[PDB]
């Protein structure tokens, strides 16, 4: 519910 | 609790304009990429803007590349798509998506037209078919019952098609025994809130 | 643009049985971090696109163990060990390790069942819409599986074109089949000056092309 990704490689 | 909600949306005349927001919550906004996907009935998902975390860096495909731009407020954490020079292939379901989540999506639809209610006609009929032809009403969408929420067995209503004209028609038809076209009776309950019209047709045969 | 490209596009499951999903990419998604950036969503029909897998494998929140996904470099696999009724939309892979962010075509995953032939019905114009100046003739092909149907519309003998339009349902929740109509039309002038109206329908469940049909004013 709450989990959040660093998704797009461009955010390092 | 990540949380994506556009807003915007609607009718817009060829080459006008239409701005499109979305309301980020849940999550540390300024720190990840978003983008903007489209999607048309039936089709698949269509990248129409990206941009990164500052932004910063953005990009366009050739389809909306020069009339579309998108935006970023990293204190509203708020995100915005400015549609210019609409034209009819904008028509879709707009996301507002950070990859690994998507909005509700929020619905685009270029044209002219104005609003107007639809002409019920029958589809006269071991089973029989009967049926509705909800033609030419704008907008989208359209509600159809029979017997007042009573039939729903065998219910079929068709998703709506746009006509030459820009005004949508469908069909609803539904299957019945033959031997009850006579001690029971047929009609077809239509909705078109725009319009705010309610029709009731009968169905009878011949 | 990275192509993704997957297969096969649309996939039939019998209830019970596992489903295979390709998906290829043309470069490879391997970022500098060692990473690998390729995902999978599923749109359940009427519905957003949910993220089902990430990274490859990782199963993301809610998705159950029936769903694995595997692969390296160019070449990415999606698992269903065994398809629920619930499991039923498209699934699109995608890559985010290049910009732009790029799709899949997308995987229809349906419910395979045995091949039923359709019903079929042809409807003319009502008498209220020919006063009006149009004619509309409605030709219904009912509950039939699979999805693939083809219909030809005939005045008079001559074969039509152009003058027609479809539209399908979504595979029934019960019996999993399609239902499809037809809709032809004309002006009532052209309507009035022909007599013989011919809807024809091929399908697999039809040994030969089945044919409904009515003349004018009977």
């Amino acid at each position: 519910h709450h989990q959040k990704l660093v998704f797009f490689a461009e955010d390092v | 609790e990540v949380q994506l909600v556009e807003s915007g949306g609607g009718l817009v005349q060829p080459g006008g304009s239409l701005r499109l927001s979305c309301a980020a919550s849940g999550f540390t906004f300024s720190s990840y990429g978003m983008s903007w996907v489209r999607q048309a009935p039936g089709k698949g998902l269509e990248l129409v803007a990206s941009i990164n975390s500052n932004g910063g860096s953005t990009y366009y495909p050739d389809s909306v590349k020069g009339r579309f731009t998108i935006s970023r407020d990293n204190a509203k954490n708020s995100l915005y798509l400015q549609m210019n020079s609409l034209r009819a292939e904008d028509t879709a379901v707009y996301y507002c998506a950070s990859g690994d989540y998507w909005g509700q999506g929020t619905t685009v639809t270029v044209s002219s037209a104005s609003t107007k209610g639809p002409s019920v006609f029958p589809l006269a009929p071991g089973t029989a078919a009967l049926g509705c032809l909800v033609k030419d009403y704008f907008p989208e969408p359209v509600t159809v019952s029979w017997n007042s929420g009573a039939l729903t067995s065998g219910v079929h209503t068709f998703p709506a098609v746009l006509q030459s004209s820009g005004l949508y028609s469908l069909s609803s038809v539904v299957t019945v025994p033959s031997s009850s076209l006579g001690t029971q009776t047929y009609i077809c309950n239509v909705n078109h809130k725009p319009s705010n019209t309610k029709v009731d047709k009968k169905v009878e045969p011949k | 643009d990275i192509v993704m490209t997957q297969s096969p596009l649309s996939l039939p499951v019998t209830p019970g049985e596992p489903a295979s999903i390709s998906c290829r990419s043309s470069q490879s998604l391997v970022y500098s971090n060692g990473d690998t950036y390729l995902h999978w969503y599923l749109q359940k029909p009427g519905q957003s696109p949910q993220l089902l897998i990430y990274k490859v494998s990782n199963r993301f929140s809610g998705v159950p163990d029936r769903f694995s996904g595997s692969g390296s470099g160019t070449d990415f696999t999606l698992k269903i060990s065994r398809v629920e009724a619930e499991d039923v939309g498209v699934y699109y892979c995608s890559q985010s390790t290049h910009v732009p962010w790029t799709f899949g075509q997308g995987t229809k995953v349906e419910i395979k069942r045995t091949v039923a032939a359709p019903s079929v019905f042809i409807f003319p114009p009502s008498d209220e819409q020919l006063k009006s100046g149009t004619a509309s003739v409605v030709c219904l092909l009912n509950n039939f599986y699979p999805r693939e149907a083809k219909v030809q519309w005939k005045v008079d003998n001559a074969l039509q074109s152009g003058n027609s339009q479809e539209s399908v349902t979504e595979q029934d929740s019960k019996d999993s089949t399609y239902s499809l109509s037809s809709t032809l039309t004309l002006s009532k002038a052209d309507y009035e000056k022909h007599k013989v109206y011919a809807c024809e329908v091929t399908h697999q469940g039809l040994s030969s092309p089945v044919t409904k049909s009515f003349n004018r004013g009977e």
